[PDB]
C-alpha cells in the first residue's frame, strides 16, 4: 500500500507510549490536516453524516465523509482560521434553518443568518435542510396556474403550481429577468388580499456577486414587491459548501408554506454553479470523478432537491411549491452533463436564444424547443382555446421563415402567413420589469389570433397593445372583471371584443396597411 | 529564530517541517541563506507539523534541511503614496532601482471581502472617449469592466488608451497590476507614463502605482501579484474615499498559475485541467474589487480567451462578476476595423433606459438590429449578390457597412501602427452621429469616409474634400 | 476533429441548403408563370431541378458531417475523462 | 474542406464591387451638388 | 434495481401462473444511467463516453431474463431516449442489439387526426 | 520528399512535379462546392482545370506486376524520362480531347492515347 | 555584414536542433559551410536518440550562449527548432518522475 491518513505520527506515538487517554474521543475531535477548505479529523466518533461541528475558533463544518480512521469535514468559512491540532466538537444536530412568515422581506445567508442588517430575526421554529420529498399519494394533479406575467410563457409555455420549469439559456439572455418579472406580477394579490392567489417568492442566489444582489433588492423595494419575497444569498466569496446548501435551505423555507396550505415559488439562480461547488468538495475529498469531473451522484444532488416542489393534496392543506431552476449553457448546447440531467428531471424547459436577443426579440424565448408537460391543464379556461391556434400559427411560420427573404417572389397566401407571424412575434415582445395581468394577455392574444393585427404595421403593434389596454382598462372594466373572476372568455365577451378592436384600430392614430 | 526546515522540493511546491507552533494558512515564510529573498506561502497542513507551500521565486538552489522562518502574518506589502510612481514586486520589493519604498504601514494581501450591507453600488456613466464602448457597452464609474480577447486582437492597446483617456485628468489615484503578461510591454508602459507625466521622479507627484508579476516569474508569484495590486487599491479606497482606477493586465494568468501547481499540491484536475477551486479562487479576488461606502474602485481587467473559446472555464466564470463586458472579435481585425469590439456580444449592465438617456438606449438598439440584419443577409448575398436584393435590404446593407466602419476609431496609442493621430469623441457627439446615420444622414457619402474618424462632421468633411480633390 | 470547425462547416451547409431550397420554390413559381405565358421557362425549369439536386446533395453531406461530429464528440468526452482519471490515480 | 470561408469570400467580394460603384456615384453626385 | 424488481414480479406469473406477461419499462436509458452512477461511486474507471464498463452486461442481464419459455412469455415494451440524437451512443446502441421491433410515434399523425401515432415506415 | 529540388533532380522534373501538385490542389479546393452544386456555374478556366485534374489523377494509377492476379492486367514499368514526358504533355493539354477512362491503369501516355484513339475510331 | 566590416549589423546566429535526425543537421551544416555562413553560426544538437533531458536543456543552453553576446553589446539570433519536441521531452521526463499529468499528459507548468 501507500499509507493511511489516520496513521499520524502523533496518534501512533500515543499507542507506542501505552497511555490509553483519548480525551473523550466520542463527541470530540482533533484536526489532522487542513487544505483547500477541507479538514480531516481523527476521532470524533458518534458523529452523524451531514452533522455540524464547531471548531476551536468558532467556525462550523459539515461531516461529509465518515471514514474508518478519520472524518472528512468541509469548513463553512475561511480555512485560514483553524490550524492542525485544533479541537472539534459535534454540535449534536443536523443543519437546520429558521422558517416562518417573519422572514419575508429579509436577505439571509445560506444558514438563515440575516445579512441585510435590518435587525434580529424573530421566528418560531426551524426545519431540517435535508429531508425526503413527498410521495405519490400526498401529491395532487397540477391544475392551478402560476402567472409569470410574460405573454409568451403564460400562453405557449404555461406553468402550473407545483411544477418544475427550467429556465435554460446562454449567458446574458434574460433568464434572471424572467424570474424577477414573475415576482412582480405576484404582488397584486398581496396588495388586494386574494389569499387564494398569494404566491410567496423565494430567490436563491448561487455564485453571484453581492453588487447585483443589492441591485436586485433595490428593484424589489422600488416596485414594493418586497415584504413577500425571501432572498437567500451564497455569493462567490462564500465557501463552496454554502453555495451547495443555499438551494436546500431555500427549499425548506418553501416547504413551510407548502405544508401549511400556502403557495410558494422558489427560484434557483445559477443552479449550474451549485454543481460546481459540489464538484469542488468532492474532488478535494478525493471521491471518484466522473464526466467533466463531476461526481457520480451530481444528478442525485439535483433530483432530491427539485422533487420537493410538489402540489400537495387537499387533505394536507393544498399548498404547493413551484420551482424555477436556472441553467447557463455555454455554447447553447444542451447535450452537456448538467443540462441533460436537469432537463430529464424537470417537466419543461424555457430555452432562451442569444441570436433572438440580438434580433430584438425580448424575451428571447425559442417556442420551438420550449415545452411544458403540464400544458393546457395549467392555463385558465380563456387562454387554452386561443393559445392552441397561436402555437400552430407560430409553428407554420417558423417552417416558412426559411423563405422570408424571398417574399415578393413567392406566391400569395404564403407571404401573408409570413406577415401574420411577424405581427404575433412583435406582440409577444415585452419590456423588462413590465408584467401583464392574465386578463390583459387574453385581449392582446385574442386581437392577434383573430387576425386584426394584419391591418396595422408591425412597428405599431406594441403601441396598439399599450394604448388599447388603457382604453379597455378605462372603459370596459366589467369585461376584464368577468375574465378575471369567471376565468373564461364567454361568447358574449368574445363578440364584444371582436367588435371594438377593429373599431379602435380605425379611430386610433396609428397607421395601417 | 528558524523553527522549520525544508524537507521536500518539487517544482515550485515546497514542503516544510516544523517543530512547534505551525503557522496559520496563507502565512509567509522566509527561507534563510538564499542569495535572493525567497518567500513561501502556506497552502496546506499535511500533519506531523508539516506544511505544503508555494514558492514566489525560483526554487533552484534550495537544499533539504535549510532553515525557514515564520513571519506570523500573510504576505504584507507597503501601501500608501510611497508606492505612487514606483514599480513594485509581488512581495513588495522595488524593482525600479530607485530605492526603498516608504510606507505608513504594511497591509496583508489576504482579507475578507466587504460585507453585503456596505456594498454601496452606484451607477454613473464613464466617458472613455471610445464611441463603440460609450454607445453599446457603457462603463460605470465604480463597477468592474472586462475585456475578453484572444491572442492579438488589441486588448493591450485598448488598456493603454483607457489609461491615456481616463487615467489622466482623474482626481483620484490609479493602479496598474500586470500579471502574467510579457516584460517588454511593461517597459513600454513605464516609459509612456513617464513621458505622459502620469509618473515622475519628483516626489509628491506620480499619481499611479505599478505591480508586475510577469511571465518570467514562476507560479505562485503570478497567482498572488494580482492580490498585491488589489491591496494597494483597497488602502487608497478605505483610508481615503478617493476614486481608484485598477488596471489588471491579463487576469486569466492568475487562474493559470494556480492550475500549474494544483496538481503538485494534491488536488485532482478538473474538466479542462484547471484546479477544482477555480471559481472560489477567482471570486475571492473579484468580490474585493468593488465600490463601497468609503470609496469607489473602477477596475478594467483583460481576460485572455485561449483559442477564441469563450466557453473556457476561466472567462466563463469571470463573466458573472463583471458589470460591463467588452468582447473583442478577430473577424473584425481581418476586415481592418479597430477596435475589434464585437457590437452584438458586448453587453453592459448600465445599458438601461433609466440609467442612461432613452435616446441613447434607442440608438444603441437600432445599431444592433441593423448589424444583426446585415449579418443574416450575408449568407444569401454570397449566392445571389447584392443586386438581387430589394431596395430595403440594399439600404440595410449600405447603412450597416457605413456604421460598422464608423465604429472604428483611431487612438493615440495606435498611431505608430496606422500613422493617423488619435481622436477623442464626446458622448453627445457620438450619440448624435449614430442617430444621424440611422436617419440616412450619410447614406449619400461613400462608406470610405466613415473610417477611423472621430465625429460625423469630420467624416462628412473628408468625403467632400476627396471629391474636390478628384 | 476540432468540433468547433465541424459545427461551423455544418452551419454553412445548412444555410446553403436553406437558400437552395428557397430558390427552388421561387423557380417553380416563375416557371409556372412562363408556361402560362407560353426558353425562359426552360431556364427556370433547369434552375428548379438544379436547386433540388443541390439541396439534396447538401443534405446528404450534412448528415454525413453530423455523424462525424457525434463521433468526434464522443471521443472528446472519452479523452478528457481519461486525463482526469490518470491524474486522480496517482 | 471549408465552405464557410467560401461564403465569406463570396460575400465580401460582391459587396465590394457593388458598393465601390455606389461610392463612385456618390462622389460624382455630391461634387455636382457642391459646385452649386 | 427497480427495473429488476418489476422483472421479478413478472417472472412469477410466467413460471408459476404460466401466463403471458407484459413488462413496461420507463425509458431504459435511465436504468443504464443509474448503473453508470453506481459504478463511478464504486470507483470503477469509466468506459468510452462516461458509461460503466459493465454497460453490456448490466443491460444484458435484464434483457435476457425477458424471453419466451415453455410455460409462458414476458414481452417487454420499453421506452428509448436517444441522448443528443446520437443513435451510435453506447447506451441506445447496446440496447438496439436486443430490440426485436421498434414502434415510432409521430406527431404529424396526431395533427392529421389519426391517434395511433405510430408511423408505418419508421416502425420496424 | 527531401530529394525534390531543382539541383538534385533536373529543373524540368521539378517544374512538372510542382505543376501537377498545383493543378491537383486547385481542383481539391473546388471539390466541396462541386459536390454541393455541379460544375456548370463554374468558370471556363476552372472547368478546364477540373477536367485536366481528373485525367492526371487517373493517369497517376498504374498496374503492378505483383497485383496482376487481382486486376488481371499486366504490370507496367515506367522509366523516369517517359514519366516526365507523359506528365509534361498532359499538362500542356495533349490528351485533353480524349476521355479520362483511357488513362486508367496505363503505363505510359502513348498507351492511353492508343486506347483513346481506338475509342474515337470505334465510333 | 560579417564579411564587410560593419559591426553594428553583425548578427550571430544560433540554431538549436531538438529531436531531429542527425542526418538532417549534417546536411544543414554542409549547406552553411557551402555558403561560408558557418563562421558566425552555432549549432546545438539534441537529437531523437539523445535522452529527453538533453532535449529539455538544449534550448536553455543555447539561450545562455546568446546572453553572452547580449550582455556584451552584441546581437544574437537564436533559432529554436520545434519547441513541441522540447515539450514532449519534458513531459516524458516529468511523467517518469511520477509527477501528476495535465491535459494531453503535459505537466501543469
Ligand atoms: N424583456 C427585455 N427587454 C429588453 N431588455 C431585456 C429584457 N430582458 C433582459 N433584458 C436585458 O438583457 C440583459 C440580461 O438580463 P438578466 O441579468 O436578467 O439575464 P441573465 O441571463 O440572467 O444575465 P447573467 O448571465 O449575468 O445572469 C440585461 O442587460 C437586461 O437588461
Ligand atoms: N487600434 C489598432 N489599430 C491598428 N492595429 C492594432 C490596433 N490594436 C492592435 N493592433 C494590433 O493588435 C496587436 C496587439 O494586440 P494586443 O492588444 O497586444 O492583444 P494581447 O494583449 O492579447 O497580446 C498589435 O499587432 C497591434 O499592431
Ligand atoms: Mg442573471
Ligand atoms: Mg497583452
Amino acid at each position: 500500500k501507500k499509507l493511511s491518513t489516520g496513521e499520524a505520527s502523533v496518534v501512533l506515538a500515543e499507542k507506542i507510549k501505552g497511555i490509553t487517554q483519548q480525551n473523550d474521543i466520542t463527541e470530540y475531535g482533533t484536526v489532522i490536516s487542513i487544505g483547500d477548505g477541507i479538514a480531516r479529523v481523527f476521532g470524533l466518533t458518534k458523529v452523524q453524516a451531514g452533522e455540524m461541528v464547531e471548531f476551536k475558533s468558532g467556525i462550523r463544518g459539515m461531516a461529509l465523509n465518515l471514514e474508518t480512521d478519520n472524518v472528512g469535514v468541509v469548513v463553512l468559512g475561511n480555512d485560514r482560521d483553524i490550524k492542525e491540532g485544533d479541537v472539534v466538537k459535534r454540535t449534536g444536530a443536523i443543519v437546520d434553518v429558521p422558517i416562518g412568515e417573519a422572514m419575508c422581506g429579509r436577505v439571509f445567508d445560506a444558514l438563515g443568518n440575516p445579512i441585510d442588517g435590518l435587525g434580529p430575526l424573530k421566528t418560531t421554529q426551524r426545519a431540517r435542510v435535508e429531508i425526503k420529498a413527498p410521495g405519490i399519494i400526498p401529491r395532487q394533479s397540477v391544475r392551478q396556474p402560476m402567472q409569470t406575467g410574460i405573454k409568451c410563457v403564460d400562453s405557449l409555455v404555461p406553468i402550473g403550481r407545483g411544477q418544475r420549469e427550467l429556465i435554460i439559456g446562454d449567458r446574458q439572455t434574460g433568464k434572471t429577468a424572467i424570474a424577477i418579472d414573475t415576482i412582480l406580477n405576484q404582488k397584486e394579490a398581496f396588495n388586494t388580499g386574494d389569499v387564494k392567489k398569494q404566491l410567496y417568492c423565494i430567490y436563491v442566489a448561487v455564485g453571484q456577486k453581492r453588487s447585483t444582489i443589492a441591485n436586485l433588492v433595490s428593484i424589489l423595494k422600488q416596485h414594493d414587491c418586497m415584504k413577500f419575497t425571501i432572498v437567500v444569498c451564497a455569493t462567490a466569496s462564500d465557501a463552496a459548501p454554502l453555495q451547495f446548501l443555499a438551494p436546500y435551505s431555500g427549499c425548506a423555507i418553501g416547504e413551510f408554506f407548502r405544508d401549511n396550505g400556502k403557495h410558494a415559488l422558489i427560484i434557483y439562480d445559477d443552479l449550474s454553479k451549485q454543481a460546481v461547488a459540489y464538484r469542488q468538495m468532492s474532488l478535494l475529498l478525493r471521491r471518484p470523478p466522473g464526466r467533466e469531473a463531476y461526481p457520480g451522484d451530481v444528478f442525485y444532488l439535483h433530483s432530491r432537491l427539485l422533487e420537493r416542489a410538489a402540489k400537495m393534496n387537499d387533505s394536507l392543506g393544498g399548498g404547493s411549491l413551484t420551482a424555477l431552476p436556472v441553467i447557463e449553457t455555454q455554447a447553447g448546447d444542451v447535450s452537456a452533463y448538467i443540462p441533460t440531467n436537469v432537463i430529464s428531471i424537470t417537466d419543461g424547459q424555457i430555452f432562451l436564444e442569444t441570436e433572438l436577443f440580438y434580433k430584438g426579440i425580448r424575451p428571447a424565448i425559442n417556442v420551438g424547443l420550449s415545452v411544458s408537460r403540464v400544458g393546457s391543464a395549467a392555463q385558465i379556461k380563456a387562454m387554452k382555446k386561443i393559445a392552441g391556434n397561436l402555437k400552430l400559427t407560430l409553428a407554420t411560420y417558423r417552417e416558412l421563415a426559411a423563405f422570408s427573404q424571398f417574399g415578393s417572389d413567392l406566391d400569395a397566401k404564403t407571404q401573408q402567413q409570413l406577415n401574420t407571424g411577424e405581427r404575433l412575434v412583435e406582440m409577444l415582445k415585452q419590456n423588462q420589469y413590465t408584467p401583464m395581468k392574465v386578463e390583459e394577455q387574453v385581449c392582446i392574444i385574442f386581437a392577434g389570433v383573430k387576425g386584426f393585427l394584419d391591418a396595422l404595421v408591425t412597428s405599431e403593434v406594441l403601441k396598439f397593445e399599450k394604448k388599447f389596454l388603457e382604453h379597455v382598462r378605462t372603459n370596459h372594466s366589467a369585461l376584464l372583471k368577468r375574465i378575471r373572476d369567471s376565468g373564461d372568455l364567454s361568447e358574449v365577451d368574445t363578440n364584444e371584443l371582436n367588435t371594438i378592436i377593429p373599431l379602435f384600430i380605425q379611430e386610433g392614430g396609428f397607421k395601417l396597411k | 529564530k528558524a523553527n522549520g526546515q525544508v524537507s521536500q522540493v518539487i517544482g515550485a511546491v515546497v514542503d516544510v517541517q516544523f517543530e512547534g507552533e505551525l503557522p496559520q494558512i496563507l502565512n509567509a515564510l522566509e527561507v534563510q541563506g538564499t542569495q535572493h529573498r525567497l518567500v513561501l506561502e502556506v497552502a496546506q497542513h499535511l500533519g506531523d507539523s508539516r506544511v505544503r507551500t508555494i514558492a514566489m521565486d525560483s526554487t533552484e538552489g534550495l537544499v533539504r534541511g535549510q532553515p525557514v522562518v515564520d513571519t506570523g502574518l500573510p504576505i504584507s506589502v507597503p501601501v500608501g503614496p510611497g508606492t505612487l510612481g514606483r514599480i513594485m514586486n509581488v512581495i513588495g520589493e522595488p524593482i525600479d532601482q530607485r530605492g526603498p519604498i516608504k510606507a505608513a504601514k504594511l497591509y496583508p494581501i489576504h482579507r475578507d471581502a466587504p460585507s453585503f450591507t456596505d456594498q454601496a453600488t452606484s451607477a454613473e456613466i464613464l466617458v472613455t472617449g471610445i464611441k463603440v464602448v460609450d454607445l453599446l457597452a457603457p462603463y460605470a464609474r465604480g463597477g468592474k469592466i472586462g475585456l475578453f480577447g484572444g491572442a492579438g486582437v488589441g486588448k493591450t492597446v485598448l488598456i493603454q488608451e483607457l489609461i491615456n483617456n481616463v487615467a489622466k485628468h482623474h482626481g483620484g489615484y490609479s493602479v496598474f497590476a500586470g500579471v502574467g503578461e510579457r516584460t517588454r510591454e511593461g517597459n513600454d508602459l513605464y516609459h509612456e507614463m513617464m513621458d505622459s507625466k502620469v509618473i515622475s521622479v519628483k516626489e509628491g507627484e506620480s499619481r499611479c502605482a505599478l505591480i508586475f508579476g510577469q511571465m518570467n516569474e514562476p507560479p505562485g508569484a503570478r497567482a498572488r501579484v494580482g492580490l498585491t495590486g488589489l491591496t494597494v487599491a483597497e488602502y487608497f479606497r478605505d483610508e481615503e474615499g478617493k476614486d481608484v482606477l485598477l488596471f489588471v493586465d491579463n487576469i486569466f494568468r492568475f487562474t493559470q498559475a494556480c492550475s500549474e501547481v494544483s496538481a503538485l499540491l494534491g488536488r485532482i484536475p478538473s474538466a479542462v485541467g484547471y484546479q477544482p477551486t477555480l471559481a472560489t479562487d477567482l471570486g475571492a479576488l473579484q468580490e474585493r474589487i468593488t465600490t463601497t461606502q468609503k470609496g469607489s474602485i473602477t477596475s478594467v481587467q483583460a481576460i485572455y480567451v485561449p483559442a477564441d473559446d469563450l466557453t473556457d472555464p476561466a472567462p466563463a466564470t469571470t463573466f458573472a462578476h463583471l458589470d460591463a463586458t467588452t468582447v473583442l472579435n478577430r473577424g473584425l481585425t481581418e476586415l481592418g476595423i479597430y477596435p475589434a469590439v464585437d457590437p452584438l456580444d458586448s453587453t453592459s449592465r448600465m445599458l438601461d433606459p433609466i440609467t442612461i438617456g432613452e435616446e441613447h438606449y434607442t440608438v444603441a438598439r437600432g445599431v444592433q438590429k441593423l448589424l444583426q440584419d446585415y449579418k443574416s443577409l450575408q449568407d444569401i448575398i454570397a449566392i445571389l449578390g447584392v443586386d438581387d436584393l430589394s431596395e430595403e435590404d440594399k439600404l440595410v446593407v449600405a447603412r450597416a457597412r457605413k456604421v460598422q466602419k464608423f465604429l472604428s476609431q483611431p487612438f493615440f496609442m495606435s498611431e505608430v501602427f496606422s500613422g493617423i493621430p488619435g481622436r477623442f469623441v464626446n458622448l453627445k457627439q457620438n450619440i448624435a452621429s449614430f442617430k444621424a446615420l440611422l436617419e440616412g444622414a450619410g447614406d449619400e457619402y461613400p462608406e470610405s469616409c466613415f473610417y477611423m474618424k472621430g465625429d460625423l462632421e469630420e467624416s462628412l468633411a473628408a468625403g467632400r474634400a476627396d471629391a474636390l480633390k478628384s | 476533429a476540432n468540433l468547433k470547425q465541424l459545427k461551423i462547416r455544418m452551419k454553412a451547409i445548412g444555410s446553403i441548403k436553406k437558400i437552395t431550397k428557397a430558390m427552388k420554390m421561387v423557380a417553380a413559381s416563375k416557371m409556372k408563370a412562363e408556361t402560362s405565358r407560353l426558353s425562359s421557362a426552360s431556364e427556370q425549369a433547369s434552375r428548379m431541378n438544379a436547386m433540388e439536386n443541390a439541396s439534396k446533395n447538401a443534405g446528404e453531406i450534412l448528415s454525413k458531417l453530423t455523424l462525424d461530429y457525434n463521433k468526434a464528440r464522443q471521443a472528446k468526452i472519452t479523452m478528457e475523462l481519461i486525463e482526469i482519471i490518470s491524474g486522480a490515480s496517482i | 474542406t471549408r465552405e464557410e470561408e467560401w461564403l465569406d469570400k463570396r460575400t465580401k467580394s460582391q459587396e465590394k464591387v457593388y458598393f465601390d460603384q455606389e461610392d463612385r456615384k456618390a462622389m460624382k453626385r455630391l461634387l455636382e451638388k457642391l459646385n452649386t
